[PDB]
């Protein structure tokens, strides 16, 4: 139902919980890196420029 | 030919003007190029790939 | 199974001999219905809408 | 790219610019000079640093 | 046509000089419209008491060295721009600093006056080296509104309390809204005004100008 | 419409069938968002059957890529049109040019 | 800390105007002009058509026989109809017309609070002798940009399939520009002026606008002045 109360519960399970990001031609080990998730409106993944 | 049409346009030959940030309202150092570019929307639209 | 049977017993629902295959809108996509077509086997009676 | 173009434009110097030659107590009042529009981003200046 | 107001404002002190305050519920773009309008008046137009005209002991021009002090005249002036004071009933007061003997001449060695308040008595004006080392100066301090550099004015008017102001607009999530913004205002002061007081009186003058349109 | 262009955009629009081109020249008798009826000039008209050219426009419909292909009338009631003139724009065409 | 006040408000066209603020101290012309441009371009009262129920139309993707505008295109035209109300936060306007010719914005039914600022505004044409279009145009008032998409969450049985929704355009302002020129009052050191050149659809008067703009301004500062 996507009830409004669930979003706050998601902030709990997200807070300290890294996710793995990967790109298409994985070459060296940096091709996969862990990040801390930040909830973002919209369908696009946002990626720190320095990476 | 382009510069002459800009003369008839009332717009500078450089093709650059002064722009102001809508946040601080202060000017921008250096002139920046502003104009009209034709732009296409390809269909990769994000709410397919996702 | 035993506990599902108690559940129906408490809430008194007749579990149908038919399972639900109905076509439903894919997740996240939202729009307006602009058309409907009904194809029928030759010899089966066309329903009301058809 | 954008980040390094920023820092290049930041620490750079032209020959004559607003605030050239003056002296300031520390970086805090240096930004205060720039952001307020008194001094240009690049001008040769002696300032006390730690 | 109702309009959203902020809530929560936990104030995190960083020592006693500066701090980072935060405001959660700002609608679209209002973080900049506020953060910038306050940054503007904080750095520029503020009440302040700094140092302007300095008439010294023996050497009249800035291009020399006073015997008995290892600081060039230019370097001591910079120390002066950073002396923070406040007056009460005087719009200019002329003090008198005297000291001798081997050692630092700090900001507590001046002559206290009824309206004189030195917020940093430990502030180092300059040192005093070998011998007895003579030093006395009549320091002409005035009052005004803003930062007036010595060129346009002979030192630069530091009257502003504020040193460095930064505002950052981060996205604030209200429980059932898309994106709202936050306001992180990190300010910096000479200690003659408390951070919380300033930001109030800053916005005060702001709204006070609106008084013909409310 | 492209503001900056080459001059092929007109040709690409017309040669591709996305648009609707005049079969014979004349004056527009009827203009609807559905169809367009042209009353042919007599010099262009054949002796028998007299005639008028009726263009049935394509309306909103699915493309292979699931985009919308829809025609719009570009002419107004009672206007002279000459043979080989754009009667209605297709998708992504403006007044006979190609606007992508 | 001398405070400003307004001065001659020069109407030029029904669309735009140049308002002016005479008593601004050093640099205060910029501090306001940008801070004022912000609230002017964004948060302002406006009334834009929202729900439109037309004659025989099931959905925005069809075509009504006898009118050369696709229904989708007619809805978009409505989003650009400029109106103003007085005592109602939503009013439903009844538009009727027939016969060959343009159907303009003056052909609607006048109401006590209805003021059509562009009676020539073209809603759509009419291509046949007897062809008639009836529409219930529900216009409400609000703030910002509310797209038709975010409207279908409350829903709660908006079953009228003939009620087609459009996107909320609410805002008077089109283009706002501010220029600070030095204003010389007979005696003062240096003072500045504020020339705010704005552009509007004519549905809000200049003095009204600039007040509610600055109104919200100080209203947000309320919390600010303390903690």
């Amino acid at each position: 139902r996507e009830e409004a109360v669930v979003w706050d519960i998601l902030d709990e399970v997200i807070r300290e919980h890294p996710v793995l990001l990967n790109r298409a031609p994985t070459l060296h080990r940096l091709g996969i890196q862990a990040f801390e998730p930040v909830l973002i409106e919209g369908k696009a993944i946002q990626l720190h420029p320095l990476v | 030919e382009i510069k002459e049409l800009l003369k008839l346009g009332d717009l500078p030959t450089s093709g650059q003007i002064r722009l102001y940030d809508g946040r601080t309202g202060e000017q921008f150092e250096r002139p920046v190029t502003v104009g009209y570019m034709y732009m296409l929307k390809l269909n990769h639209l994000v709410d397919d790939k996702m | 199974t035993p506990e599902e049977k108690l559940l129906r017993a408490i809430f008194g629902e007749k579990a149908s001999d038919v399972k639900d295959s109905s076509l439903r809108v894919p997740n996240g996509v939202s729009g307006t219905v602009i058309d409907v077509q009904v194809f029928t086997r030759d010899g089966v009676e066309k329903d009301k809408r058809a | 790219q954008d980040v390094v173009l920023g820092l290049y434009y930041m620490t750079r110097d032209c020959v004559n610019a607003k605030g050239e030659g003056m002296v300031l107590t520390g970086p805090k009042e240096a930004e205060r000079l720039y952001r307020s529009g008194l001094a240009s981003l690049h001008a040769r200046v002696k300032v006390r640093i730690t | 046509t109702e309009f959203l107001k902020p809530r929560l404002v936990d104030i995190e002190q960083v020592s006693s000089t500066h701090a980072k305050v935060t405001l959660e519920p700002l609608e679209r773009g209002f973080g900049h419209t506020l953060g910038n309008a306050l940054r503007r008046i904080l750095l520029s137009s503020m009440p302040g008491c700094a140092v302007t005209e300095v008439e010294i002991d023996g050497v009249l021009h800035e291009y020399s060295t006073k015997e008995g002090v290892q600081e060039d005249i230019l370097e001591i002036l910079l120390n002066l721009k950073g002396l923070a004071v406040r007056v009460q009933g005087k719009d200019e007061v002329i003090l008198t600093l005297n000291k001798s003997g081997i050692g630092p001449v700090t900001a507590a060695d001046i002559t206290h006056d009824g309206d004189v308040e030195i917020v940093k008595p430990q502030h180092v004006i300059c040192h005093l080296t070998d011998e007895n080392a003579s030093i006395s100066m009549r320091i002409k301090v005035q009052r005004g509104r803003g930062y007036v550099p010595a060129s346009t004015r002979l030192v630069d008017a530091c009257y502003s309390p504020v040193e460095r102001i930064a505002y950052n607009v981060e996205a604030a999530r209200v429980e059932q809204r898309t994106d709202l913004d936050k306001l992180v205002i990190e300010m910096e002061t000479n200690g003659t005004i408390d951070p919380e007081e300033a930001i109030r009186r800053a916005a005060t003058i702001l709204a006070e100008q609106l008084e013909a349109f409310v | 419409k492209p503001l900056v262009g080459t001059g092929m955009e007109r040709a690409v629009a017309v040669d591709s069938g996305v648009t609707a081109v005049a079969k014979r020249g004349g004056v527009v008798q009827y203009v609807d968002a559905s169809r367009i009826v042209i009353k042919v000039n007599e010099d262009e008209m054949y002796p028998g059957e007299a005639g008028i050219d009726i263009y049935n426009l394509t309306k909103y419909t699915r493309s292979n890529q699931n985009t919308c292909i829809n025609q719009m009338p570009c002419v107004s009631l009672g206007e002279p049109v000459e043979r080989g003139d754009v009667l209605a724009d297709g998708p992504s065409t403006d007044l006979g040019e190609l606007a992508l």
